[PDB]
């Protein structure tokens, strides 16, 4: 990577990248392939309830 | 853990809005122990703000 | 692919064997795109969902 | 090699993202043996990175 400010480039491999985004379509296929996703899914109301008496 | 030393990947979720996409992030690097950072992106416009200036 | 990202992984081969005739289901079936991008990421879950149930 | 004297070009590719344009480059300087070197202009919007200012 290479800033601007300073030129040298900053390696910066090792961090852990996360992104979120509701609808996956909005994004920019060359850029949306660069990054896996992963469905989060609704909740059933069975256990949304036992979440919600347990937090 | 396997290969030793550490290393980062990139990667995203999605799902409808309020199921707790971002309020995981902060138990996880508490968890990992990578240290949180967060800044919330969207609507902004100026690239120089992720790449500074010519110094 | 195969050996990179077995290298990327740490695992071995004949700890971790992947028929041929496996893969031709993976391409045939998973990923049917342009790119080598989407079946690089198939191939590497591959990877890491064995390799949690090993380690 | 035939006309002696070394000389340049200017060349595009260009195809579906994730087809190896990106890696290719790093093994054809290896190949040739001159230098590398990479320059992202993604977005850029400032003609002083091409030249430079008064002194
Ligand atoms: N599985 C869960 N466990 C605990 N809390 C949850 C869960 N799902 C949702 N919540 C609650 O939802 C609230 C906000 O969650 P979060 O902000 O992650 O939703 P979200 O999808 O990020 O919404 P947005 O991205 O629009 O903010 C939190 O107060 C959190 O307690
Ligand atoms: N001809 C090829 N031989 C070996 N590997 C290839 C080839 N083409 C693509 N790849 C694989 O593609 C990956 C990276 O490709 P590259 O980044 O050049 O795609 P790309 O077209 O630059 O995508 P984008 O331009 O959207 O970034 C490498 O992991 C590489 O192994
Ligand atoms: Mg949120
Ligand atoms: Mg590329």
């Amino acid at each position: 990577f290479l800033d601007h400010y300073l030129d040298v480039p900053v390696d910066l491999s090792k961090v852990l990248f996360i992104c979120t985004a509701n609808v996956t379509d909005t994004i920019p296929e060359p850029l949306r392939d660069r990054m896996e996703m992963i469905n989060v899914s609704g909740y059933v109301a069975q256990e949304k309830l036992a979440i919600a008496e347990r937090y | 853990q396997l290969r030793g030393s550490t290393q980062g990947k990139i990667l995203c979720f999605y799902g409808p809005p309020g199921v707790g996409k971002t309020s995981i992030a902060r138990s996880i690097a508490r968890a990992l122990n990578r240290e949180y950072f967060r800044f919330s992106v969207g609507g902004m416009t100026d690239v120089a703000e992720i790449k500074g200036h010519r110094r | 692919l195969v050996p990179q990202a077995r290298a990327l992984c740490g695992l071995d081969e004949s700890k971790a064997k992947l028929s041929s005739d496996v893969l031709t289901l993976l391409i045939k079936q998973y990923c049917r795109e342009s790119g080598v991008r989407n079946l690089q990421k198939q191939v590497e879950k591959v990877l890491r969902k064995s390799a949690y149930k090993i380690v």
